[PDB]
């Protein structure tokens, strides 16, 4: 559960990541793909390679969708519904790959935003992730 | 923990300059800020009461240094990880009772830190590389338990 | 996140526990006790030997605790926000405690009302019992 | 996996009147309801649209009951159990690239079947037992990645 502290480091944070998120979307992909080799079984017929423009656009999709999720961060729910229909209704995604995601983007975002990754955006930003985990990994209707 | 050549001169290359007096203690503050709960096992150590007391707290500088050695001390003995985390696994599963998902947690800080601390360098190559490191510092104390 | 249909058979479930409340919440805790002996770590001054009455009136209130819970089911943490202090704030009680807790909770339920442990309402009481989990090991006041 | 005199005796006289052809299915089904994502695992089982579906499937069942065998086959040698479990692991490790959180949640939803199952004969310190069995399997099962 977020804290309304927890819900400003939130929306502050992407704030700085603006219209970087998209990147930072695609790069968290590739260092998942990279460090955890089996999360690669979901995208089978994708091109995973360094730098593929496959990972990059997906990337800005994952993007877009953290922004809406950032939006929306009090009724998450209702706002991440047709996303929970993907990964939970349709690919039975295991909620392991998604620790190693949010791990990933945190690994990324400390990597260019050094001095806004404080201990407390930290914190909240992995509480942030883990709940937007769960939505996702979730069959609610 | 099996690293091809490569890996283990660029793990090695970006370690040696690792601030041995800090990246612990960031490491250790971070998952007691991150993870509250893991504040339990340091009860002692004084003022937990916020993100800046955590990470100024005097023990938990301290106390990280040590944390960080264990890690610089694997790096050395990646073949023989059981066995010379063989005491901690002992103070950490039998004497502490530290559930294992908490080792994994404090791999995973650390490398968020190697992330924070050095950017463009900390590569998806890299990171890929550390991570088969602390998963094995992880395993090797959560050994106990197995 | 719970659907309309797990609040369903959470509701229809521990209604039946009626009287027996915090009998089957003794009956987990001693469950737990003996089954994962760390967990009495949480209870140093406890007399938790076999059959203790301080076990047994300590197993009412976290079995009304439950009841309360799934009373307001749908606002759990405003509901349960003095528990979140004392097992977030005041105890730091360790996540993985809270597993084991409830899976023993499982395991009353199993052995005391077997007609009601169907497939779908012990799916449903798992994440019943995880959102309740993350509600009290969750600081966001 | 060690168990006391009593423990190994009050073990296998509840194992010995597992119904071998109902509780594996009951186990192997349950894990698919309660665990959703498990379900992806077995797309080739057939229908598993919803709860009435995966417990009456038939390949659940028939699958369910080599789990229970396997299970047996660990109740027989609780000191040999990474031996024992040697070829199960390298397949569901890196053949079928299952995650050891799941071999944990079987584990535990094997006891809650023996619980409703077997009722108040299922007393916690039966319970007990059971759990250093499923934690040893579980264990085992994980080997290979280790
Ligand atoms: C909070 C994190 C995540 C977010 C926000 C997210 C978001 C998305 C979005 C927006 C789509 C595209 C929907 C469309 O077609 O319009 C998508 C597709 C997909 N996601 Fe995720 N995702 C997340 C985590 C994961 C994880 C952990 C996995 C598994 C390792 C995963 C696997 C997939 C797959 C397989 C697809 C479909 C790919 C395809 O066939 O094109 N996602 N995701
Ligand atoms: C996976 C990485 C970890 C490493 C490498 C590590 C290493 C160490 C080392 C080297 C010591 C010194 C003990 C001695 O001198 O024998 C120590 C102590 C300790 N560690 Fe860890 N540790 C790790 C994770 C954890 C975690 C996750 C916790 C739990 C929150 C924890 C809790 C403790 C505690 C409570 C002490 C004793 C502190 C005291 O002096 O009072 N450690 N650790
Ligand atoms: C479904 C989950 C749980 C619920 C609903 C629950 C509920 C409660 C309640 C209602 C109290 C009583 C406080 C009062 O009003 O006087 C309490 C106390 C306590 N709980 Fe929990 N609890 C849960 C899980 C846990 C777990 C997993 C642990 C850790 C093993 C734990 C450890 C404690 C401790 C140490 C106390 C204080 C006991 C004392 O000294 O009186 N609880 N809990
Ligand atoms: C720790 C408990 C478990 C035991 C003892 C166990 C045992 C077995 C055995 C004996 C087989 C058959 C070997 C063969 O004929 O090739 C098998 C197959 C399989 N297991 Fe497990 N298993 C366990 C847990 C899991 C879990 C948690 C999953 C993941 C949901 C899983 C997924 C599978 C799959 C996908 C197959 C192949 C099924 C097929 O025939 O298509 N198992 N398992
Ligand atoms: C999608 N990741
Ligand atoms: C060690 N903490
Ligand atoms: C609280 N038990
Ligand atoms: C095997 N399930």
């Amino acid at each position: 559960v977020l804290s309304p502290a927890d819900k400003t480091n939130v929306k502050a944070a992407w704030g700085k990541v603006g219209a970087h998120a998209g990147e930072y979307g695609a790069e968290a992909l590739e260092r998942m793909f990279l460090s955890f080799p089996t999360t690669k079984t979901y995208f089978p017929h994708f091109d995973l390679s360094h730098g593929s423009a496959q990972v990059k656009g997906h990337g800005k999709k994952v993007a877009d969708a953290l922004t809406n999720a950032v939006a929306h961060v009090d009724d998450m729910p209702n706002a991440l519904s047709a996303l929970s229909d993907l990964h939970a209704h349709k690919l039975r995604v295991d909620p392991v790959n998604f620790k190693l995601l949010s791990h990933c983007l945190l690994v990324t975002l400390a990597a260019h935003l050094p001095a806004e990754f404080t201990p407390a955006v930290h914190a909240s930003l992995d509480k942030f992730l883990a709940s937007v985990s769960t939505v996702l990994t979730s069959k609610y209707r | 923990v099996h690293l091809t050549p490569e890996e283990k001169t660029a793990v090695n290359a970006l370690w040696g300059k690792v601030n041995v007096d800090a990246v612990g203690g960031e490491a250790l503050g971070r998952l007691l800020v991150v993870y509250p709960w893991t504040q339990r096992f340091f009860e002692s150590f004084g003022d937990l009461s916020s993100p800046d007391a955590v990470m100024g707290n005097p023990k938990v500088k301290a106390h990280g240094k040590k944390v960080l050695g264990a890690f610089s001390d694997g790096l050395a003995h990646l073949d023989n990880l059981k066995g010379t985390f063989s005491q901690l696994s002992e103070l950490h599963c039998d004497k502490l009772h530290v559930d294992p998902e908490n080792f994994r947690l404090l791999g995973n800080v650390l490398v968020c830190v190697l992330a924070r601390n050095f950017g463009k360098e900390f590569t998806p190559q890299m990171q890929a590389a550390y991570q088969k490191v602390v998963a094995g510092v992880a395993n090797a104390l959560a050994h106990k338990y197995h």
